[PDB]
């Protein structure tokens, strides 16, 4: 469920990249293990930047995030979204 | 008694003119002062503990359009919650990935704990690699 994105349907990671952008947590513990998760579950070499550190005219609303994510995983032959 | 940094006391102290490249000023030297705009919203306030002042801190700078304009919509949905902002991947260390502060004369060596002019906000790669 949480053990690598191909266990994550694209609504559910949209979800959990939503919780993120709005720091929809009860520590910032909670949060930096969030960030963690994300980072390790993409295998994204720009890390937490996607996040909080955009390429020039990236889309880094959650839904812009899930598209990188998804498209970077594909054209990189990595195993993508669950369904 | 014990950690003398829990144990309450008022913030001093004047900070110091800082521009839009504030936070990458804290990847350098010995790290980037406190704002004179922050200082100037914190001084004379009484904190229960160096972790309440931190939180203060980071809730300022969520509402300071100079110190803030420069951090972008996640990162301002964090410190408005009062957490401190995340530095970009490169700054990063292990566990250690937002901005961090620390006081330039250790508390242990007589340093104190709320004075401001005291304090300096660091990357978390920049505090190890000065020590």
């Amino acid at each position: 469920l949480k053990h690598s994105i191909s266990d994550y349907t694209e609504a559910e990671f949209l979800q959990l990249v939503t919780t993120i952008c709005n720091a929809d947590t009860s520590s910032e513990e909670e949060l930096v293990k969030l960030v963690t998760h994300f980072e390790e579950m993409t295998e994204h070499p720009s890390g937490s930047d996607l996040i909080y550190y955009p390429k020039e005219g990236d889309d880094d609303s959650p839904s812009g995030i899930v598209n990188t994510v998804k498209q970077w995983r594909a054209a990189n032959g990595k195993s993508g979204f669950k369904q | 008694m014990e950690s003398k940094r829990n144990k309450p006391g008022k913030a001093t102290g004047k900070g110091k003119p800082v521009g839009d490249k504030w936070l990458d000023d804290a990847g350098k030297d010995s790290g980037a002062p406190i704002p004179d705009r922050i200082a100037d919203k914190l001084r004379d306030k009484e904190f229960k503990s160096f972790d309440d002042f931190r939180k203060a801190v980071w809730e300022e700078v969520s509402k300071d359009p100079e110190l803030s304009k420069n951090l972008n919509p996640s990162n301002k949905s964090s410190v408005s919650k009062g957490y401190s902002p995340f530095t970009p991947k490169n700054q990063q260390v292990g566990g250690r990935k937002v901005y961090e502060l620390h006081h330039d004369k250790p508390i242990s060596q007589g340093g104190e704990v709320y004075d401001m002019d005291n304090i300096r906000v660091t990357t978390p790669k920049r505090h190890i690699d000065i020590h």
